RNA sequence: ACGAUCAGAUACCGUCGUAGUUCCGACCAUAAACGAUGCCGACCGGCGAUGCGGCGGCGUUAUUCCCAUGACCCGCCGGGCAGCUUCCGGGAAACCAAAGUCUUUGGGUUCCGGGGGGAGUAUGGUUGCAAAGCUGAAACUUAAAGGAAUUGACGGAAGGGCAC
RNA sequence: CAUUGGAGGGCAAGUCUGGUGCCAGCAGCCGCGGUAAUUCCAGCUCCAAUAGCGUAUAUUAAAGUUGCUGCAGUUAAAAAG
């Protein structure tokens, strides 16, 4: 079957991206890539989006900007056990002047740092620059 | 030609499997 | 193929395995074979009894006759 | 008879040609005796093809506009004839016919001129497949 | 450009606009022009959009003028149908004009002669010039080209939307192009229509 | 940039190109930061303002660089017609 | 003396420009050395690294070509190589001197992850590609050197680049390739965007633009 | 490698096709890879339908042709000269014998 | 098998010709079973041409037809069959819109290669009437085998000027 | 009186001399000795650690030549028809 819209999402953006247009639409979504979404403006890769509502998929226009280099997924779904941190850290992400590696935990959405900030640590989905 | 070295092969295979089964 | 689940070690750790029975290194120090016909059953030295005295030819690029023993 | 001619010919009639045209002769004779004088080669080889070389430039010369040869004359009749009178062509023509679509599309910019409403509607089948 | 009206559309422009054939390209299109169209016929040939020709016609004005000072860019063709065209607007802007017969590595090759040194280059068509505009792709110098429906498209910086096959549309376009240039340059304070009439750039076998 | 303490990021600020908005490298050729004069719109005259643009190099290959003037200028408010 | 020819070199005779940044925010086609030997007098540290022939088959005896690899540094920030082939060993010299006096980068530096003292190193984790030798760079340290083979370990301290950890996906035993992807690595800096960039420039105008004074002569 | 782009045969979605042989070589070579032109002409390869025609019950009668699929193999249309090779790109564009 | 061809022609080539080619029933399981290139899924330039269905209707054309509807006609859509060019990008290049979206390493998942040879061999098992198919090592000889592209010369390969 | 491995590149020193003439030897790789030998045997000289040096065979790293991080399957050995 079609999987993991999460995985589809990150191919979709860098696909358009050097291609350079201004935003770009998605068919699918979830919550989640949503919170993705939400954790890459904190930072501001992204700018502000929209959300189309088709009850069947859920379609996203996000637009992209010169703040990103690419952002991965990871399936299999690991964990970090705040042992690994700094080794995921060092080892995935370009920098550490920029890109933040992103876990799905106890304590809710987060990147790495905020991560370790409140002592929690959980599975790896994404990374981004 | 590798052909014939692999018809050389069958032709030296059914002599020894002869060979072997005779006694 | 190329999969990459999780829990998959049932299958990746026996193909990786059976994939491992390939390397030369791997061979030459893990089926009996090696050890059981290397020239001696295995040490720096070979103490013996020379038995025979002669001359051993070389190729004619470079032709030569060096002296070796029977031992 | 004859053989096909060669650059020390060439750049000798294209420097002649261009400079001492206007006092260069017609003739084939009074070429040569033009080279004698305006003329500086270690032979009378040269000296024989060049003016041989002239003639035909003066078989060449008064030829129409010439594109084998470059002189006074023809630069500046063609410039000259370049430096022109336009006839009385702002409107660039009579009356003009124009399309109900182009009609149509000048009444976004709210434009009209001149008008007969050129019908050319109907088609018969197009580009060839 | 602008939003000065007298600029902007009149009537003084389609006068001789809908005289030329300024409202019909070509038959097909390149997926790079469809910002200039508004209409199509049921006849095979696409109507550009006139006003954006003198949109991006003005902003190609404002690229020219904003030569602060005119010795140092070239006017090119290669092509006899603009050739007079160039040379008859090189003579009056200043810039210089390259036509008929153009010459690899003069702006390119750093040892040549006519060793040339502009800063914009202006070229008729890209299906007209193919070398030179590559290499004004090689040297840092801005790109200002006409555009028709049919045509490539390729590095082109500032398009200029309508029909250049045709002696009359073209002439009409240079034309009207250096009334509008130095219109904004400000030598001309909308005092006079400019008494050049279009058979000026429609190109003539010259027997006058 | 040369932050306070010395977090040195920048050796300089490179031109950056806000036609795609996109950074490029040290060592192009097609990113052309054209100037484009300013009006007086009292006669529509040129005065002494600039209007800039500089794409990153690699469009023009893609032959989008006529487009993205025309949205930079529109925005830059010299271009006001639209359709 | 010496005279320049191209309108660009011509004005950095004519100082009133300064530094490379007046070219480097356009990224200029230089096309004359000399500009760069105006930039700098002198100290221009040097590295000549090999010679390798190559060679056209034909009936009689063969007509063969030598290549001579150079490579400038200043152990500030400026690198460069030089490329040239060349009949005989010295031309081959000559000709890599001058393109590596022409080919210098200058790069955009930073730390291993502090933020004060001197920038020594990459900003980042990178990589740089050409041939079939993907090198990996990562920064490093104090006290940490260089980590090379003898070509990045020169390519990167002749660069300025300090302490520097070399990785190779690829085969360093082909050492031409090698050098050129282990300077497009140095070369593509300023490829990443960073919080510490994404703003828009001031366009200080061209020095065509500025300085039309001199332009206009010739 | 490949020095051909479809390899002479245009089999291209479809199974494996069918045979047709050579006349000049008597060849069987599938459909696809096969050569084939179609010629027509009269009967005598030259104006002699003039003589035909200058001793006729009718003047000159209106000729029923002959029609031929002719067939080549590849190799026997190199030894015949139906078309010889071209550059390493100019045997991208076509141009079949008239 | 017979005539020629030629020192050998047991061959090409020419003349006959059992088995084969043909049908039916059960075997036999192979190759250049070659797009040498899994499968499912998405996306990424265009068109010169294509095939079916659903579909917008200028002008054709046909039945007493406008309204049932065939060929048309300019076309949209869907996944289908493809060529052309384009730096989208990848590789060592040929090249391929896929052999792309790969260190900026990760949508999922069956087969599978580990220097050359020895060797698809022995050996054991298993199907086969058969020939063999699947399964599959070891001692031993080696620092080279191999591809990709440029230049020389070769060609009874061709296409073109010229020498008594 | 302190040596152990070298004196061709790879791999840190002599385009060393008498020989010897593909001859013994060196060369883990290339090849070097086929009289005008930088690989042999000696003299000086220099190279490398140093009371050490290798030799030889198990062990590791280099390694992304086991691919978990993190392989390749058009052509290179590789995709069941």
């Amino acid at each position: 079957v079609r999987m993991n819209v999460l995985a589809d999402a990150l191919k979709s953006i860098n696909n358009a991206e050097k291609r350079g247009k201004r935003q770009v639409l998605i068919r699918p979504c979830s919550k989640v890539i949503v919170r993705f979404l939400t954790v890459m403006m904190k930072h501001g890769y992204i700018g502000e989006f929209e959300i189309i509502d088709d009850h069947r998929a859920g379609k996203i226009v996000v637009n992209l900007t010169g703040r990103l280099n690419k952002c991965g997924v990871i399936s299999p779904r690991f964990d970090v056990q705040l042992k690994d941190l700094e080794k995921w850290q060092n080892n995935l992400l370009p920098s550490r002047q920029f890109g933040f590696i992103v876990l799905t935990t106890s304590a809710g959405i987060m990147d790495h740092e905020e991560a370790r900030r409140k002592h929690t640590g959980g599975k790896i989905l994404g990374f981004f620059f | 030609r590798a052909k014939w070295r692999k018809k050389r092969m069958r032709r030296l295979k059914r002599k020894r499997r002869k060979m072997r089964q005779r006694s | 193929g190329k999969c990459r689940g999780l829990r998959t070690a049932r299958k990746l750790r026996s193909h990786r395995r059976d994939q491992k029975w390939h390397d030369k290194q791997y061979k030459k120090a893990h089926l009996g074979t090696a050890l059981k016909a290397n020239p001696f059953g295995g040490a720096s030295h070979a103490k013996g009894i020379v038995l025979e005295k002669v001359g051993v030819e070389a190729k004619q690029p470079n032709s030569a006759i060096r002296k070796c023993v029977r031992v | 008879m004859g053989r096909v001619r060669t650059k020390t010919v060439k750049k000798a009639a294209r420097v002649i040609i261009e400079k001492y045209y206007t006092r260069l002769g017609n003739d084939f004779h009074t070429n040569k005796r033009v080279c004698e004088e305006i003329a500086i080669i270690p032979s009378k080889k040269l000296r024989n093809k060049i003016a041989g070389y002239v003639t035909h430039l003066m078989k060449r010369i008064q030829r129409g506009p010439v594109r084998g040869i470059s002189i006074k004359l023809q630069e500046e009749e063609r410039e000259r004839r370049d430096n022109y009178v336009p006839e009385v062509s702002a409107l660039d023509q009579e009356i003009i016919e124009v399309d109900p679509d182009t009609k149509e599309m000048l009444k976004l910019l709210d434009f009209g001129s001149l008008s007969n409403l050129q019908v050319t509607q109907p088609t018969v089948g197009m580009n060839f497949k | 450009s602008g939003a000065l009206d007298v600029l902007q559309m009149k009537e003084e422009d389609v006068l001789k606009f809908l005289a030329a054939g300024t409202h019909l390209g070509g038959t097909n299109l390149d997926f790079q022009m469809e910002q200039y169209i508004y209409k199509r016929k049921s006849d095979g040939i696409y109507i550009i959009n006139l006003k954006r020709t003198w949109e991006k016609l003005l902003l190609a004005a404002r690229a020219i003028v904003a030569i602060e000072n005119p010795a140092d860019v070239s006017v090119i063709s290669s092509r006899n149908t603009g050739q007079r065209a160039v040379l008859k607007f090189a003579a009056a802007t200043g810039a210089t004009p390259i036509a008929g017969r153009f010459t690899p590595g003069t702006f390119t090759n750093q040892i040549q002669t006519a060793f040339r040194e502009p800063r914009l280059l202006v070229v008729t068509d890209p299906r007209a010039d193919h070398q030179p505009l590559t290499e004004a792709s090689y040297v840092n110098l801005p790109t200002i080209a006409l555009c028709n429906t049919d045509s490539p498209l390729r590095y082109v910086d500032i398009a200029i939307p309508c029909n250049n096959k045709g002696a009359h549309s073209v002439g009409l376009m240079w034309w009207m192009l250096a009334r509008e240039v130095l219109r904004m340059r400000g030598t001309i304070s909308r005092e006079h229509p400019w008494e050049v009439m279009p058979d000026l750039y429609f190109y003539r076998d010259p027997e006058e | 940039m040369q932050s306070n303490a010395g977090e040195f990021v920048d050796l300089y600020v490179p031109r950056k190109c806000s036609a795609s908005n996109r950074i490029i490298g040290a060592k192009d050729h097609a990113s052309i930061p054209m100037n484009v004069a300013e009006v007086d719109k009292v006669t529509g005259r040129f005065n002494g303002q600039s209007k800039t643009y500089a794409i990153c190099g690699a469009i023009r290959r893609m032959g989008e660089s006529d487009d993205s003037i025309l949205r930079l200028a529109k925005s830059h408010g010299i271009v006001s017609q639209n359709f | 003396e010496w005279m320049p020819v191209t309108k660009l070199g011509r004005l950095m005779k004519d100082v009133k420009i300064k530094s490379l940044e007046e070219i480097y925010l356009f990224s200029l086609p230089i096309k004359e050395s000399e500009i760069i030997d105006f930039f700098l007098g002198a100290s221009l540290k040097d590295e000549v690294l090999k010679i390798m022939p190559v060679q056209k088959q034909t009936r009689a005896g063969q007509r063969t070509r030598f290549k001579a690899f150079v490579a400038i540094g200043d152990y500030n920030g400026h690198v460069g190589l030089g490329v040239k082939c060349s009949k005989e060993v010295a031309t081959a010299i000559r000709g890599a001197i001058i393109l590596a006096k022409l080919s210098i980068v200058p790069v955009r530096r930073g730390y291993w992850g502090n933020k004060i003292g001197k920038p020594h190193t990459v900003p980042c984790k990178v990589t740089g590609r050409c041939g079939s030798v993907l090198v990996r760079l990562i920064p490093a340290p104090r006290g940490t050197g260089i980590v090379s083979a003898p070509v990045p370990k020169k390519l990167l301290m002749m660069a300025g680049i300090d302490d520097c950890y070399t990785s190779a996906r690829g085969c360093t035993a082909t050492l031409g390739n090698f050098a050129k992807a282990t300077f497009d690595a140095i070369s593509k800096t300023y490829s990443y965007l960073t919080p510490d960039l994404w703003k828009e420039t001031v366009f200080t105008k061209s020095p065509y633009q500025e300085f039309t004074d001199h332009l206009v002569k010739t | 490698t490949k020095k051909r782009r479809n390899n002479g045969r245009a089999k291209k979605g479809r199974g494996h096709v069918q045979p047709i042989r050579c006349t000049n070589c008597a060849r069987c070579v599938p459909k696809d890879k096969a050569i084939k032109k179609f010629v027509i002409r009269n009967i005598v390869e030259a104006a002699a339908v003039r003589d035909i025609s200058e001793a006729s019950v009718f003047d000159a009668y209106v000729l029923p042709k002959l029609y031929v699929k002719l067939h080549y193999c590849v190799s026997c249309a190199i030894h015949s000269k139906v078309v010889r090779n071209r550059s390493r790109e100019a045997r991208k564009d076509r141009t079949p014998p008239p």
